[PDB]
């Protein structure tokens, strides 16, 4: 299921990760019901598009 | 508006932190000296120092330099944040005098002063006040702006709280990111 990924791996960047890690003020910025930004102290996650890999700009 | 809303700065008499991004007899943007990395960067917008014209010198009170092949640090290419950070040499920031003014925590409500103009020799400055939003990355400004402000940072009697990059509504209220959450928090020591 959705769980994080150790260190040992190069890159994991997903929103679970971020729904909860850094639970005091996670950002949630939504748009298009596609894309969704979030925020962290440990992550750094935030694709307001299809693709999610950041294909707009 | 010019005269009413700005009041003119003395040269020389400018905060010692901003620089003036000009790109040939044009001004393209302006910028601040700040860590971030660890060492010491110039902070500014993203389309200044890549949408826009490519910057030939920083000018700082009549005094400029030419701006060479200066690594940089990150720069989203997000609209919204826009923002470019740029390693700069020692030997650069005292040719022009510049300081390091390190950026602060914003706050609700906290007073700011803007300065722009033309070009460095010709400034002026507005007065408003800086809030924060929901999002930690966020900050909404009154202070009054012109055309070619953007990467003004937002300059409190405690230091810099954000930086001028846009505005949420036109002739209403400004837009500024909040460099402290993305310089601590979105910025990592791996780029």
């Amino acid at each position: 299921g959705s769980m994080t990924l150790p260190p040992e791996l190069s890159i994991i960047e997903i929103p679970f990760d971020d729904v909860e890690t850094r639970s005091y003020e996670f950002i949630e910025v939504e748009i298009k019901g596609r894309g969704k930004a979030k925020l962290g102290k440990r992550e750094f996650a935030w694709i307001p598009e299809s693709g999610k890999y950041w294909a707009d700009e | 508006v010019l005269g009413s809303f700005y009041s003119p700065v003395k040269a020389g008499d400018e905060p010692a932190s901003l620089v003036a991004i000009k790109s040939g007899p044009t001004t393209i943007g302006f910028g601040c000296r700040t860590k971030i990395d660890g060492e010491d960067c110039l902070l500014t917008a993203h389309h200044v120092w890549c949408n826009s014209m490519r910057p030939t010198g920083l000018a700082k009170a009549g005094k400029q330099v030419s701006v060479e092949d200066w690594e940089i640090s990150m720069s989203s290419s997000d609209k919204m944040l826009d923002f470019a950070i740029v390693r700069v040499p020692t030997h650069v920031w005292s040719k022009l005098g510049v300081k390091s003014t390190p950026l602060v925590c914003p706050s609700s409500k906290d007073v700011i002063t803007c300065y722009g103009g033309s070009s460095s020799d010709c400034l002026m400055s507005g007065v408003g006040s800086s809030s924060t939003s929901e999002f930690t990355w966020k900050l909404t400004h009154t202070c009054p702006t012109a055309a070619g402000w953007s990467g003004t940072p937002l300059y409190s009697s405690r230091g810099v709280v954000g930086m001028h990059v846009g505005f949420e509504e036109i002739g209403k209220l400004n837009r500024g990111v909040n460099m402290f959450y993305v310089a601590n928090y979105l910025l990592r020591s791996n780029e």
